[PDB]
This record gives C-alpha cells, structure tokens and sequence, in this order.
C-alpha cells in the first residue's frame, strides 16, 4: 500500500539474496567437511585415520574409491612397428576390413584366456620420449570382478 | 570433477565443454553479484529517468551510474569464474587421454 | 630441410627452416635448430626420433 519506497524494497531484497548466498556458501563449506563420497564403487583402505590433521587440498590422498565394472586397459605399441604397419596397410599388400578391427580378446599374465571380449578405443596421437610407444586403450566388462585394475595383461 | 563431457581421441573445437568442475561456491557468488545488480540497475534507471527533468542532482546520477557500472563489472568478474568451471578447450585439435577421471 | 623418418626411410614432403637459436647448451655445447614440416594426414606424429 506504498508505505516504504520501491528502491527501499529493492535494496533490501538485494541484501536478503546476498545473505542467502552467504548462507549457501557457509553450508557448502559445512558440506565440504563431513566429506561425501563423490563416486560409487569399491573403497580401499584409509590413508589417514582417527586424529590425523588434514588441510585444504593436501598432497596425499585419504581413500581411493575405485569402481571397476568396466575397465580401461592401456596397451603400449612401439612406434616403429606402427609405422611399418601404416606403411604396409597404405600399400596394396594388406587390408583391414570387416567388423573384427575392434575386438581385442586379451589374455592374462599366466596364459589363461579371458572369456569375454572387448572393444578397441582411440589410439594416442603422441609417443612417449622415454620408451617410444603409443598407448591404445580398450574397454572390457567384468561382471564378477575377474581382473583387478593395475595388473599386467597382453592384448 | 562432476562430468566428462567429451570423448577421447576425437578432435575438439575451439571453446568446447570438456569437464564440469563442481560449481558450489562459484554459483553462489554469481547469485550475490546478480542480486546486487538487480537493485543497482533499478537505481540507475530511475535516476536516469529523473535527471531528464532535474528531480535528483546531476552528481547523484553520476554516483548511481558509477555504482551500476561497478556492480556490472562485479557480475562479469563473477561469471568469468562460472565460465572457468566449465573448462574449455583453448585450442582445436586432437585430445589425448583423460589422466584425471571424474570424481577426483 | 627433408627429414628422414623413424625406421630409416625418406619422408615425401620437404619443409622450411627457421630459428637458428643463439643459446649454446651448457654441457653438450650444441645449438638447437627448429625446422617445420607440413603433413596432410597423420604421417609423422610429435615425439619420435628423426634425422633431418
């Protein structure tokens, strides 16, 4: 009914929304502590335990929350063999056709085959100067935790 | 990191959405800046409407226009961070592998 | 400039030389020279060991 001004309402609404922003920043700062797991999966051990002091963005981790129902398999290949392969495939001596240019069917360290088959992802565009090898990752499903991340396998 | 919003190996454009870093304290600053702007803009527009017949002074309009441009610069400096938490490809070309997956 | 490829074969395209860098390395004592090469397809990729 126009007892106080419209600008005197507008700056008060601005102060109200700024204070809502301050409450929202304080409650997300209170949600940073009581740390929520940002991911679903199998958790490892605790690197720090009861009483160990922590700081904002420290160096060492606290728990490695992995999930591994699909996996990535980084696969190396030296640049000379890939260069020879690109040469003899650009030539008419050899061809790569069909649907079987993406299957991998890796085998484990002891010679045991792996029953499922995967799909071949991108190839890395740059070699590493300490080993001379591209990396060609792939995707493999394991429904019952058949292989652990960090093993040694042969694609 | 919330979401990876590309696929690895495929070439990227200039200014493409790649990651999504959690905008918890970088959206609440933007709402505070926009809230200050939503009042100071009305103050500047009302004094611009009043100076045309000299109701308020020609100095109070300069003060209100300065407060309006400072609040607009604060809004733009607070949406620069909101654009920074949408991390964009600074170039255009082949992208390698994601060394930091989502969640870290 | 016309660089050799990694396995020991010639590269089809010839490139432009530039940038004779003036700063001699400390222990090796070897200046660095920066050529540049065009490639339409991904034939030589950055990182490998070549011979110009």
């Amino acid at each position: 009914d126009q007892a106080v001004s419209k600008q005197q309402y507008a700056d008060a609404n601005a102060a109200y929304l700024q204070s809502k922003a301050a409450v929202e920043q304080a409650r997300i700062n209170l949600r940073y502590t009581k740390v929520l797991s940002p991911i679903s999966g199998r958790i490892g051990r605790s690197a720090v335990t009861e009483g160990a002091l922590v700081t904002n963005g420290q160096a060492n981790a606290m728990a490695t929350v992995q999930q591994l129902d699909p996996i990535y398999v980084d696969v190396t290949q030296p640049s000379t063999a890939l260069l020879r392969l690109r040469r003899e495939l650009a030539s008419g001596q050899l061809e790569r056709a069909g649907d079987n240019a993406a299957k991998v069917s890796l085998k484990l360290e002891d010679g045991s085959q792996y029953p499922l088959e995967g799909r071949l992802e991108f190839s890395e565009v740059s070699v590493d100067e300490g080993t001379g090898s591209v990396t060609i990752r792939a995707v493999f499903p394991n429904p019952n935790n058949e292989l652990l991340p960090g093993m040694f396998v042969h694609a | 990191i919330l979401k990876r919003l590309f696929k690895e190996g495929s070439d990227v454009k200039a200014g493409q959405q790649l990651y999504q870093i959690d905008p918890a304290t970088y959206e609440a600053d933007y709402q505070s800046a926009q809230a200050n702007l939503a009042s100071t803009q009305e103050q500047a527009q009302r004094y611009k409407l009043l100076v045309a017949d000299q109701a308020v002074s020609k100095q109070q309009y300069a003060d209100a226009n300065a407060a309006y441009l400072q609040s607009k610069a604060a809004v733009e400096q607070a949406r620069i961070n909101l654009r920074y938490t949408k991390v964009l490809s600074p170039i255009s070309g082949r992208i390698g592998r994601s060394a930091v997956t989502e969640g870290a």
